[PDB]
RNA sequence: UUUGCUCCACACAAUAUAGAUGGAUACGAAUAAGGCGUCCUUGUGGCGUCGCUGAACCAUAGCAGGCUAGCAACGGUGCACUUGGCGGAAAGGCCUUGGGUGCUUGCUGGCGAAUUGCAAUGUCAUUUUGCGUGGGGAUAAAUCAUUUGUAUACGACUUAGA
RNA sequence: GCAGUCAAGCGUUCAUAGCGACAUUGCUUUUUGAUUCUUCGAUGUCGGCUCUUCCUAUCAUACCGAAGCAGAAUUCGGUAA
RNA sequence: AGAACUGGCGAUGCGGGAUGAACCGAACGUAGAGUUAAGGUGCCGGAAUACACGCUCAUCAGACACCACAAAAGGUGUUAGUUCAUCUAGACAGCCGGACGGUGGCCAUGGAAGUCGGAAUCCGCUAAGGAGUGUGUAACAACUCACCGGCCGAAUGAACUA
RNA sequence: GGCCAGCAUCAGUUUUGGUGGCAGGAUAAAUCCAUAGGAAUGUAGCUUGCCUCGGUAAGUAUUAUAGCCUGUG
């Protein structure tokens, strides 16, 4: 007889843990914890995105579902090549959370021009969607 | 942004959402609120009984007939709440208040329309989880509401209804996307995706 | 002080089985099947190995902690429920007059009535409640069996027996009369 | 609270509950429930397809009853319309009982019967402007008092500033609706039993 | 009483005739600015020697900065704090990045917790605990467990909407 | 009480406004958890995927949007009808059948715009009432006075009288 | 006028069932003073009668707790206007 | 009620303290623009439902100087700390085992052996076993605690401070 | 040639952004690089003991198949 609990994954503040500043002078790059100082402080480092070492608070960043083995208090050219080798901004570009992302500053840097050509495009192929969800 | 915003009252403080309408109304925004029954009062609910109780003492001596109206249904005590939020005794204040609309349930056509929520007013986003909290429908029923039957009996009737329209609507938007994934491959989706539609 | 972590495990028999939806735990085993209802706890389980269960909690105040081990013990008390059995003993006491008591039946719902308590004219009737079962003991004098599967369910109709029972404007130290707990035990032999 | 949700009539209603619904009964035309008599003058549609509202709908249902004062001594000639709640089970037979029973007659004995506790309701007797004295019950004034001893001496304090409600003071006595409980029945008597 | 800065400041004790070259007295104080921090500097050596503002002069005021400002320490700190009632002693520990952030810390911690303002609390001294199991305190000893993971059960994350559109979900 | 009363299509007038100018775009429930897809022994199931805001989705090109010529499709959409069903909590709305007709920017064209002269909301709502054309329908009451006393200071109330 | 704190002692033994000295902390504005702010081009002065309402520091009734409460009768305390 | 120094009100509006002759800010010709004071920025109400670290749950919470009151004494409520003690030679709590040998001690007498009561507190064995912590017997018996261990695995006990 | 406005170039007052060149501190401190030393919340390895052919568990071992800290430059 099966003993089922569910599991309720969640993304667990971690040495390793690859975080995304959301508020602050970064707003948008990618940092990895290094060492956690409390419940609410922890240091980061990111720097092939170029987020300078420092001590943030937990409410500025967002936890990303990467993780990578990174050991506790490395420095930052340790840091760096752990990321390299891992490959970490090669996974975070093929989730549907960076492509949603990169999607929102691609319409935000839309000209007037190619507004009116996104117009255009979307009328080709609602002609073709509605063919073919008529006829089944 | 709308012509009338629907919000849903379930999940609710009766004191976050009131001074969020209370400032939308007097912008000029119409507001009704649905399902007044299923707010949320922070505290315990001995403490709001409590509260209600000495309330409901306060009235004029020599006529009780002018006093303090002690309304019980939910509707007209969380439009109390936002009644003492505007300044209701000026013409401009009883012109907002006449852009409102609360109700207990999700009455008529407000029921085949959307319903929203205000995220800085749910219950789960403001209170510590394991802080006490009283339901406004039960604390109505207990102050002299008798009316709560009536609207679990009705509201139970509704989710029947919406739940065989979302099946309907779940079906045909799963046949939406199939036709749009067809869609895809092709010289006018490539094109789309590249200026990021 | 904001405990980071506290954690207590469940051992779970090998017959039973327990199954849990985001706070809903069902033990079901050999006597039956019991559920319970803890959305208002606001902790943490997991599977580990089949054959252990462990239950977390995460940043939690020293009250907030302290309600970490009752939720094993509510637990631990529905395993062995379901495996041993609830079985609450009581002895009836009294001076002068034999207490009468006997099972009755009402609207289908199973009262325990009791007669001639100090002589009362009055008929207090108990409710039993579902899944326990009422036997009156054998060669023991003025013995009543409370068995059940639930322990909440089994020692609160007991409870229910023994305030039901009660002396009023006498010396209780004097007039010892009352349906008290004579023993706690389980249904199952040899344990 | 409770809403009516649709009202049907019988076929043919007689003279005495015609007259209720007129001030001048001399004077009219006496048009009242005439187009609406036609309603059964059709296959029946109009007045069937109401009765199939109130059976879906509508979970309580009362009949439409009116007195034979023509029965009774009294010069009013004019009935009394009431409304009477229906106590029984599956709300779709309360609308075919009422549906075959109009234009019927109903007696007491399908109602009440012998040692049966009831309550009556009716408007007390009229008695116009009463004075304190007798209207709350409240002591005499002494032979001594001046402006009148047939008064309430002292009928409130500096503080609250106002005249209270809860004060016994002269107005109108009688003519109230009472339901006074607990009576019981002694004897249902017949008209044509001698 | 801000973002707090380490200062070191010297006073001299003025030149007389009879005693040239005085002993130059040293503090470390911890300030916002300059100005407060001399002040602090004249409070302290007012309650160790005789000397004041007039009978003395300031001979230098240097920033201190930390030697590794991005490297996580425990710190053991000790204050001496005037209470509604007397004056009492304690001692604390504080996992933090710097001195001058732990010392930025107590302060709101003492305020929070015995509701000390900052001209009735004294730092008596900053040192840092070099060894592990020489924490003393339970709330620091927490975060020096092997392999510390710990998760967030709930998300608060804020809005800019008066209205949204679907309800609210606090996965994490 | 001098062809009055009401309803629908329309025409001319006035009156009124707490404020139309792409679209109020409908599961429920949980939040120390769920949505969706799929499989399966249909379960408190397995697996996959999603969130981190509506920054979305649908709609959107033409004299405020003309005149016409075709191509490719058998669609999209508006309107007047029509078929059937559902909805009573304030239903007064929703879904759907059949054809008729108009448009189509899905694609390829041909003409027309100016002088409103460098910006002046540049009028684009519905609200009631009035008034005339003409397409249907309907053919009463109340009050005073008189009278009654189950009522009553007076009004009111309760009755009666072709 | 009313209520606490401390507990030397009384209570057959046993401080605190009940009390409770020496001290000390308060509350109330139903006492009486103290004050002179309002009123001397006037707020009709004691008491009773009559009538309403409110307060609880609860006499009785309701439900309980404690006792040096066997029963009976009382005593103390609590929720209570 | 009566003095001393100074600033105010009286003779003074204005912004703030909801409200007020004295308090805070600042003193005033008629206007415009910019910046601030004191005080504020959930809504009434112009302005962050800002950020940061904590504390508090109150079956009469609390919320801002003048200011429109609260104390002594208490709380295994919770938080932080002080001092002492046990402590890597396994504590605390729980379960389990022993809990005695010389010896019914010297006393008293209807009767008293660890336990009605008065006066004494030693020896052996040793890991420990008190002329004995409570229950009980006419008195013994039986049971148990002090005390020492068996197993279970790290902080725990006491008095205080705010 | 009034009245009401628009734009441009100016002047006075002021508000809100973008950006450039320099001067100071421990001539920022760090990061970084080099070198020496060291430790554990002890990496690989070694060894021991349980075990669904391997994953763990405690001893050894100061950089190795992870790293860190401190000093100096």
């Amino acid at each position: 007889t099966d003993s089922i609990v569910k599991a309720s994954n969640w993304r667990l503040v971690e040495v390793g843990r690859v975080v995304l500043i959301k508020k602050g002078q970064s707003a948008g790059k990618l940092a990895a914890i290094v060492e956690i100082i409390d419940q609410k402080k922890v240091l980061i480092d990111g720097p092939k995105a170029g987020v300078p070492r420092q001590a943030i608070n937990l409410g500025q960043v967002v936890l990303t579902p990467l993780t990578f083995a990174l050991p506790r208090g490395a420095r930052t050219a340790t840091v760096s090549k752990k990321w390299a080798a891992a490959a970490v901004c090669e996974k975070w570009a093929a989730s549907s959370w960076a492509k949603k992302i990169a999607q929102r500053e691609r319409r935000a840097a839309l000209t007037d021009f190619e507004r009116f050509q996104v117009m255009v495009l979307r009328k080709q192929k609602r002609y073709t969607v509605k063919k073919a969800l008529a006829k089944a | 942004v709308e012509p009338v915003v629907v919000i849903d009252g379930k999940g609710h403080l009766v004191g976050r959402l009131a001074s969020v309408v209370a400032k939308q109304l007097l912008n000029g925004q119409k507001i009704v609120v649905v399902r007044a029954e299923e707010l949320n009062i922070s505290g315990e609910f001995f403490r709001n009984k409590l509260k209600y109780h000495d309330f409901l003492r306060k009235a004029t001596a020599f006529n009780k007939t002018r006093g303090p109206f002690h309304f019980r249904a939910p509707s007209r005590i969380f439009y109390k709440a936002l009644r003492g939020m505007v300044s209701h005794k000026t013409a401009r204040g009883k012109a907002a208040l006449e852009r409102l609309k609360v109700f207990e349930g999700i009455p008529p056509p407000y029921d085949k329309k959307k319903r929203v929520v205000v995220p800085q007013a749910l219950r789960v986003l403001r209170l510590k989880p394991g802080r006490k909290y009283t339901t406004l429908g039960k604390l109505s029923t207990s102050v002299g509401w008798k009316y709560e039957d009536v609207v679990a009996k009705l509201e139970a009737k509704r989710k029947v209804s919406s739940a065989e329209y979302y099946a309907k609507k779940r079906a045909f938007t799963k046949k939406v996307a199939s036709a749009n994934a067809t869609a895809a491959e092709s010289d006018v989706a490539k094109q789309l995706a590249a200026l990021g539609y | 002080m904001k405990y980071i972590q506290t954690e207590q495990q469940i051992e779970v028999p090998e017959g039973v089985t327990v199954s849990i939806k985001s706070r809903i735990v069902k033990v079901v085993g050999p006597r039956g099947t019991l559920t319970k209802n803890l959305k208002h706890i606001d902790v943490t389980f997991t599977k580990v190995n089949n054959q252990l269960i462990k239950v977390a909690v995460h940043n939690g105040g020293r009250k907030h902690v302290a309600a970490l081990r009752t939720v094993k013990s509510l637990v631990d008390n529905m395993i062995t429920g379901v495996t041993k059995g609830y079985k609450y003993k009581m002895r009836y006491v009294y001076a002068h007059f034999p207490i009468n008591v006997n099972i009755v039946e009402k609207d289908g719902a199973k009262f325990i009535e009791v007669r001639n308590f100090l002589g009362d004219k009055k008929i207090r009737n108990v409710p039993v409640r579902d899944g326990v079962t009422i036997e009156f003991s054998t060669n023991v004098k003025d013995e009543i069996v409370l068995s059940g599967n639930s322990v909440e369910d089994v020692s609160q109709n007991a409870a229910d027996l023994q305030q039901i029972c009660r002396v009023r404007n006498k010396d209780i130290r004097k007039f010892l009369d009352g349906i008290y707990v004579s023993h706690k035990g389980f249904i199952t032999e040899d344990l | 609270g409770l809403r009516s949700l649709t009202t049907v009539w019988a076929e043919h209603l007689s003279d005495e509950v015609k007259r209720r619904f007129y001030k001048n009964w001399y004077k009219s035309k006496k048009k009242a429930f005439t187009k609406y008599s036609a309603k059964y003058a059709q296959d029946g549609a109009g007045i069937e397809r109401e009765l199939a509202r109130i059976k879906k709908y509508a979970s309580v249902v009362r009949v439409l009853v009116h007195t034979q004062i023509r029965k009774t001594p009294l010069a009013q000639k004019k009935a009394h319309l009431a409304e009477i709640q229906l106590n029984g089970g599956s709300i779709s037979e309360k609308v075919d009982w009422a549906r075959e029973h109009f234009e019927k007659t109903v007696a007491v004995d399908s109602v009440f019967e012998q040692n049966e506790m009831i309550d009556a309701i009716a408007v007390t007797k009229g008695h116009g402007f009463e004075g304190v004295t007798h209207r709350w019950g409240t002591k005499k004034l002494p032979r001594k008092t001046h402006r009148g001893l047939r008064k309430v001496a002292c009928i409130g304090a500096w503080h609250p500033a106002h005249v209270m409600w809860s004060v016994a003071r002269a107005g109108q006595r009688g003519y109230h609706s009472r339901t006074s409980i607990n009576h019981k029945i002694y004897r249902v008597g017949k008209g044509d039993d001698e | 009483m801000a973002h707090f800065k380490e200062y070191q400041v010297i006073g001299r004790r003025l030149p007389t005739e009879s005693v040239p070259e005085p002993k130059l007295f040293r503090m470390r104080i911890f300030a916002s600015n300059e100005v407060i921090a001399k002040s602090r500097y004249w409070y302290f050596l007012q309650k160790l020697h005789k000397v004041k503002k007039a009978s003395g002069e300031i001979v230098s005021i240097n920033q201190i900065n930390e030697a590794h400002p991005t490297k996580v320490k425990n710190f053991g700190v000790w204050v001496r704090y005037d209470s509604r009632s007397g004056t009492h002693n304690m001692y604390k520990e504080i996992r933090d990045v710097s001195r001058v952030a732990a010392v930025e810390t107590l302060y709101q911690d003492m305020a929070a917790r015995h509701r000390a303002r900052f001209r009735s609390i004294h730092i008596l001294k900053v040192a840092e605990i070099e060894k592990t199991a020489d924490v003393k305190r339970q709330y620091v000893k927490q975060f020096l467990t092997k392999d510390l993971k710990f998760p967030l059960p709930h998300r608060v994350q804020k809005s800019t909407k008066t209205f949204s559109y679907k309800r609210p979900s606090t996965f994490y």
